[PDB]
């Protein structure tokens, strides 16, 4: 892995694109050299609070220790570099992009064809429902403009949100985006996940008409969700026992996940319009469709300014694939499988068409 | 026929927010007895608690007598209620030292200062929303009200909370969701493309956190700059008992 990661760090990383955007045209004093970085080596040692007076830095440092993995931080009130300097207490951190991180094993109840942190063709489709559901989210429903989304280099990916205003958010409000894209309740062990109230706000609305372009291929066809009755189990675990039996019937007698589903969407129905009383809301259908398709989320990764996030265009050591970003206008076409380890100029591509937006947003 | 012929801009509402310094003269007994009375009126409010249930008829007819009785301002009336305001203000301004001897008792002025707002703009009648609204920086500017018969439509279909009477009687207005901040992470209330759709009392919410924000600050001044002013503190171990 070293020398491949030498080459890179000569050839390949981008410095200019990363020290354009971490910078931000300047316009803060000393705001690159206040940023934080932390970087991952042989044998997994460590190096926390890394910073740059200038590009120079940046490209000596990372050509100097090839770090395996990269991490950034928050923009401290010194730099980080120099924080042995600086007197109790005084050294804290300031801004940060809101950072998301989404991976595939975090799915492993409801994906079937794939586990761990191993992914395949068949289950990534949730990570397309996903970026979708998350950016267009950050797009319409919260405003944000300037959206970064990055793959991680083995099983999953990362959205940096760069707006000024974003990377002033304070913990709270982060926590609060965080818990309002957040309709997966719970731990591992938490049986049914999405709860629904009986009248609908229009932001939920939306990851249903996402997923409804994606449901039938991934659910009913690849993962199969209602193959079999160890399969029916974990979504009958999320329905009323009153039609337990009704259900188990329609599943036996029915031949597929298609028809199932559907048998189960007309039991669902006569259910809800026949009872108002129950426990159970009457948007039974989009519970367990959120449940098997909704994005999941680690709140401490957003929450924390001071956290530390994977850097895009780092490298995974076992994969040996580049963390490049992803471009929104063709997310379906991404493939993680054809990833570089020149052919990473289409990457490059993407990351300098959202600094040129940063760009033209700055100056005008 | 065209015919020919002074504390009224102090307070032109009956409600205040302590920007300017009353830059006047007062007596001994005089700011002792208008801080101390409110000292009273502060345990009055949570006794009333006590007795039922916050805000109701029963916290409203009696809290009311409270203040005619208590001669502090009050509902706006048009005659010179202008100096029960100035009371009101001078008196506010010398309560900010008595508990700030300790962050619990800060606490337990404000939560009582929080449900007396709380009542206050529970009162209020239209005209004095239109003209506070107006009158003060809290200006909140509406858009496009025609549409709000088609979310007349889909909050009645979007909501449990809300009715199409809320849509005219609490007048809807559109500001953004961050606005409503708790009904958005609550998932409550139809909110769209990230704007609300939003009655008074979403503002009066933002008015509580902005007054606990600027009231902390305030109290974070009063335990720093205060020792110039301190050549007298008698008063200070009979308040904090």
């Amino acid at each position: 892995l070293p020398e491949l990661l030498k080459l890179y760090y000569r050839r390949l990383f981008p410095y200019s694109q990363y020290y354009r955007w971490l910078n931000y045209g300047g316009v803060i004093k000393n705001y690159f050299q206040h940023r934080e970085f932390s970087f991952t080596l042989k044998d997994d040692i460590y190096i926390r609070y890394q910073s740059f007076n200038n590009q120079s830095d940046l490209e000596k440092e990372m050509q100097k220790m090839n770090p395996y993995k990269i991490d950034i931080g928050a923009v401290y009130s010194h730099r980080p570099n120099q924080h042995n300097t600086v007197k109790l207490g005084a050294f804290q951190a300031q801004e940060k992009e809101l950072v998301f991180d989404i991976d595939m094993t975090d799915y492993d109840d409801v994906r079937r064809c794939c586990s761990s942190a191993d992914i395949c063709p068949k289950c990534w489709t949730l990570m397309t429902m996903a970026i979708r559901i998350i950016d267009r989210a950050l797009k319409e429903d919260f405003g944000f403009k300037h959206r970064l989304w990055v793959y991680s280099g083995r099983r999953g990916v990362h959205c940096w949100v760069c707006d000024e205003s974003v990377r002033k958010l304070s913990s709270a409000v982060r926590s609060g985006i965080v818990e309002y894209l957040s309709l997966v309740k719970g731990g591992q062990d938490v049986k049914k996940k999405v709860h629904l109230s009986e009248k609908i706000h229009p932001f939920i609305r939306k990851s249903i008409n996402i997923i409804k372009k994606y449901f039938e291929e991934y659910a009913l066809v690849n993962q199969d969700i209602l193959e079999n009755k160890e399969s029916w189990d974990k979504i009958l675990a999320l329905v009323p026992e009153t039609i337990h039996d009704e259900l188990q019937q329609s599943f036996q007698k029915s031949h597929n996940s298609l028809q199932r589903w559907e048998h189960l969407k007309k039991v669902a129905s006569r259910y809800q319009n026949n009872i108002k009383n129950d426990k159970y809301g009457p948007w039974l259908e989009w519970e367990i469709m959120l449940q098997y398709c909704f994005p999941r989320l680690d709140i401490n990764v957003s929450k924390g300014i001071n956290h530390l996030l994977k850097s895009p265009f780092s490298v995974h050591p076992k994969t040996g694939r580049i963390s490049v970003p992803i471009d929104l206008q063709k997310v379906d076409q991404f493939d993680p499988f054809t990833v570089p380890t020149t052919s990473l100029a289409p990457y490059v591509k993407v990351f300098e068409h959202f600094l040129e937006n940063l760009d033209k947003s700055r100056k005008g | 026929m065209e015919f020919s012929g002074q504390r009224n801009a102090s307070y032109p509402h009956c409600l205040q927010f302590y920007l300017q310094p009353p830059s006047e003269n007062i007596s001994l007994i005089e700011f002792e007895n208008l801080a101390i009375d409110r000292v009273k009126l502060l345990k009055s409010v949570e006794n009333l608690g006590v007795s039922y249930v916050k805000g109701t008829e029963q916290y409203q007819s009696k809290l009311e007598s409270e203040l005619r009785k208590l001669k502090f301002s009050y509902r706006e009336n048009l005659e010179d209620e202008y100096e029960p305001r100035r009371r009101d203000h001078i008196s506010h301004f010398i309560l900010r030292l008595a508990y700030c001897q300790s962050e619990e008792l800060r606490r337990w002025f404000i939560q009582q200062e929080m449900d007396l707002l709380r009542f206050r703009f529970s009162i209020l009648p239209k005209d004095k929303i239109q003209d506070f609204l107006k009158d003060s920086q809290l200006q909140f500017e509406a858009i496009s009200d025609e549409e709000k018969t088609l979310r007349e439509q889909e909050i009645v279909a979007s909501s449990p909370s809300l009715s199409g009477l809320k849509l005219g009687f609490e007048s809807i207005y559109k500001i953004p969701f961050a606005d409503a901040l708790d009904l958005f992470r609550g998932r409550k209330v139809y909110l769209e493309d990230g704007f609300a759709y939003v009655p008074l009392k979403d503002i009066v919410a933002i008015i509580l956190n902005e007054f606990r924000a600027k009231l902390s600050k305030a109290l974070a001044l009063t335990a720093r700059s205060l020792p110039a002013v301190q050549s007298d503190e008698r008063l200070q171990p009979l308040l904090n008992h």
